DNA sequence: CACTCTACCGATAAGCAGAATTACCTCTCGATCCTGTG
DNA sequence: CACAGGATCGAGAGGTAATTCTGCTTATCGGTAGAGTG
C-alpha cells in the first residue's frame, strides 16, 4: 500500500509471489521476467474509514483567497494573531465540524480540537 | 443505488466554429459498492459496448501501464487511487501493444462487415475524429487526448473517493 | 453568415474538374418587389400595414473554375 | 451568497430573517423569502395535479 | 399435522396432497414459535358448519361467489385448517357499534 | 457412495406499455411538386 | 404554346437527456434427485 511496485526494466508493475524454496516474498514483472528481493511484510491493505488529519491540499498562497474567513487565534509556533480557518474538505454526512486553522506566516497548520 | 452504476462522468463536446457534432463521451464505474470488480470502462461513440480505459490508453500510444498510472494520478502519495485502479491495470493485460488495442477496438465496431485489415483504420479514424472533437481533430496529437482522459478519470475517482461533491445541475 | 458561407464552399465534381468557390456575401437594405417589378425601400410601418415581411436580400460571389453577385435569398432583419 | 464568507453557519447567513414586514427586509432575506415562495408555488402546482389524479 | 425445522422438500410437497380423503398439513417451527391469534389486531374467527352456512345463505339471499374471500394460504386459514368452500365468522369491535359480525368464504 | 448429464422449481436481470386535475377565454399558422409529356 | 400523379429520408448517422412504478415476457443462473457400477 506504500507504493505500487514498478519494474525497473521496462515500465510494467510487479505482482507478488512466494519464494517457498527460500520461503520468501518476491515481486515478479512476469512480462520480462524480472525478480528482485522484494522485502516487505505488507502485501495489501484496505482502509474502511477516512481519518481527520488529512486537512486539505494546503496549496501555497492560501491567504490570497478572500473568501476564507480570518480569525485571531494564536499560532502555536510563531504566536501570530492572524490566520485563516476552514472546515474539513472530506465530503460526507459523518464528518465532524472541527475547524482547521492555517497560519499565513510560518506556514503552520493547527486544529481547534480541544477535546 | 439499484442501478449497477455507482458514479458516471461525461463531457458533451462540441465545435463552436465547425459543423455541430454534439458527441458524448461517457465514463462509468461498474464497481457498485463492494462488488469486487471496481472496473471503469469508457463509452466510445459508434461502439455499443464499453471498453476498459487501459485499451483506449494503449490505442493512443501509451503502451506501458506505469505511464498510464502516472497520467491518471499526478501524486504518488495518494495510494487510494492506485488501489482503485489496480483492477483496471489487471484487466488491461489482454492488450499489450497499440496493434492489439486497435484490433480489439475494431472487433467491437462494425458487425464483421469486412476483415480486420480495415478495423485498424476504422479505430484510427474514430479516435482521430470523434474522440473528444474539441481539443484537436488532426493526427499525431494523441498525447493531449490521453491527458484529458486521465484528468477525467482523476475527477471521477475524486468524486468516488468522498473527496468532492456531485456536480449540481442547477448551477447557472 | 460569412463563416457559414466560407465553411464548406466547395463541391468538387469530376482533366475534368469543376469547382464553385463561393465568395464573400453582401447584405443590402430591406426592399420589396411588386407585380410591376419596380423595387423601392420598405419601411417597418408599411410592412406592418401591408402584411409584408421586413427582410433583406442576400448576395454572394460565385467564381466557377474548370480544370458576379447572385441572389440566394432574403434574410429577415 | 457571494456576499458571505466560506464555512459560515451563522443564522443570518443560512436564511434566518430578523426584521419584520413593517421594518423591511435586507436583500439576503428578501432572496431567501423569494426562494421559499417559489418552493410553495411549485408544491401547490404539483400537489393539485397529483390530488386530481388520485381523486379521479 | 407435520412440523419441519428449516425447509420443506418440493418432492415431498408434490405427494403432500395425495392419499385422499386424509389431509396433510405442513407447518414451520419458526412460524409456530409465537401465536398470531393472541395478537390484538387479529379478531376472533369462528368456523361455520354446513347447516349454518346454508341458513346464512338463505337468510341473506346470496350465492357462494357473493361473499368476501379469504385465501387458503392465509395464516389464519392455516391455523384453523380451513378447506375450500368453508365459511368462517369474524367478530370485531368497531367505534360505531359495540360488536360487528362478518363472514368470509375460503376461496 | 459418488461417477454424467437428465428433468424440476426458485431467484435475478433486462426489454416492453400506460399514464399522468377540471372548466373557460383569445390569437395564428397550414391543408403539397417535378420529372415527364404533345 | 403550353399540363400531371405519386409519394418524406437515406446509407449514414445521430440528430440524440429530463419519468417511474408497476406487471408481463424472455433470457440467465442456481440449485436438487436418478438411469446402473467398482
Ligand atoms: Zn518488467
Ligand atoms: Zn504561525
Amino acid at each position: 500500500m506504500t507504493t505500487f511496485r514498478f519494474c525497473r526494466d521496462c515500465n510494467n508493475m510487479l505482482y507478488p509471489r512466494e519464494d517457498k524454496e527460500n520461503n520468501r516474498l518476491l515481486f515478479e514483472c512476469r512480462t520480462c521476467s524480472y525478480v528482485e528481493e522484494a522485502g516487505s511484510p505488507l502485501v495489501y491493505r484496505h482502509e474502511l474509514i477516512t481519518n481527520i488529519g488529512e486537512t486539505a491540499g494546503v496549496v501555497q498562497d492560501i491567504g490570497s483567497d478572500p473568501t476564507l474567513p480570518r480569525s485571531d487565534r494564536e499560532c502555536p509556533k510563531c504566536h501570530s494573531r492572524e490566520n485563516v480557518f476552514f472546515q474539513s474538505q472530506q465530503r460526507r454526512k459523518d464528518t465532524s465540524m472541527v475547524l482547521f486553522f492555517v497560519c499565513l506566516s510560518c506556514s503552520h497548520i493547527f486544529t481547534s480540537d480541544q477535546k | 443505488a439499484p442501478s449497477p452504476i455507482s458514479h458516471v462522468a461525461e463531457i458533451r463536446s462540441a465545435l463552436e466554429k465547425g459543423s455541430r457534432f454534439i458527441s458524448t463521451l461517457q465514463v462509468k464505474l461498474y464497481g457498485r459498492e463492494g462488488s469486487s470488480a471496481r472496473t471503469i470502462k469508457a463509452t466510445l461513440p459508434y461502439i455499443k459496448q464499453d471498453i476498459p480505459i487501459v485499451i483506449i490508453f494503449r490505442a493512443l500510444g501509451i503502451i506501458p501501464d506505469g505511464e498510464i498510472l502516472e497520467h491518471i494520478c499526478y501524486d504518488v502519495n495518494d495510494w487510494q487511487m492506485l488501489e482503485m485502479l489496480k483492477p483496471c491495470v489487471e484487466d488491461g493485460f489482454v492488450i499489450q501493444d497499440r496493434e492489439t488495442a486497435l484490433d480489439f477496438i475494431g472487433r467491437r465496431g462494425t458487425a464483421l462487415g469486412i476483415k480486420k485489415e480495415k478495423r485498424i483504420q476504422y479505430a484510427k479514424d474514430i479516435l482521430q475524429k470523434e474522440f473528444l472533437p474539441h481539443i484537436t481533430q488532426l493526427e499525431g496529437f494523441e498525447s493531449r487526448k490521453a491527458f484529458f482522459l486521465g484528468y477525467m478519470i482523476n475527477r471521477l475517482l475524486l468524486c468516488a473517493l468522498d473527496r468532492k461533491d456531485q456536480d449540481d445541475r442547477d448551477h447557472f | 453568415l460569412q463563416d457559414i458561407i466560407c465553411e464548406d464552399s466547395t463541391l468538387i465534381l469530376e482533366s475534368r474538374k469543376y469547382e464553385i468557390s463561393f465568395g464573400k456575401i453582401y447584405v443590402t437594405k430591406p426592399m420589396v418587389n411588386e407585380s410591376d417589378g419596380v423595387t423601392h425601400a420598405l419601411y417597418p410601418q408599411e410592412a406592418r400595414l401591408r402584411n409584408l415581411t421586413y427582410s433583406s436580400g442576400l448576395f454572394v460571389d460565385v467564381k466557377k473554375r474548370t480544370y458576379g453577385k447572385v441572389f440566394i435569398g432574403r434574410l429577415p432583419i | 451568497l457571494p456576499h458571505f464568507s466560506k464555512d459560515d453557519y451563522s443564522p443570518e447567513s443560512k436564511g434566518f430573517v430578523e426584521n419584520s414586514y413593517l421594518r423591511g427586509l435586507t436583500p439576503q432575506e428578501f432572496f431567501f423569502h423569494a426562494m421559499g415562495g417559489r418552493e410553495g408555488l411549485i408544491d401547490t402546482a404539483v400537489k393539485t395535479a397529483e390530488t386530481g389524479y388520485i381523486q379521479r | 399435522i407435520f412440523v419441519y425445522q428449516n425447509n420443506i422438500t418440493p418432492s415431498a410437497m408434490k405427494l403432500v396432497p395425495s392419499i385422499p380423503p386424509a389431509t396433510i398439513e405442513t407447518f414451520n417451527e419458526a412460524a409456530l414459535v409465537v401465536n398470531i391469534t393472541h395478537h390484538e389486531l387479529v379478531p376472533k374467527h369462528i368456523r361455520l358448519s354446513s347447516d349454518e352456512k346454508r341458513e346464512l345463505l338463505k337468510r341473506y339471499r346470496l350465492k357462494e361467489s357473493q361473499l368476501p374471500r379469504i385465501q387458503r394460504a392465509d395464516p389464519v386459514a392455516l391455523y384453523l385448517g380451513l378447506k375450500r368452500g368453508e365459511v368462517v365468522k369474524i367478530i370485531r369491535k368497531s367505534e360505531t357499534s359495540g360488536r360487528y359480525a362478518s363472514y368470509r368464504i375460503c376461496m
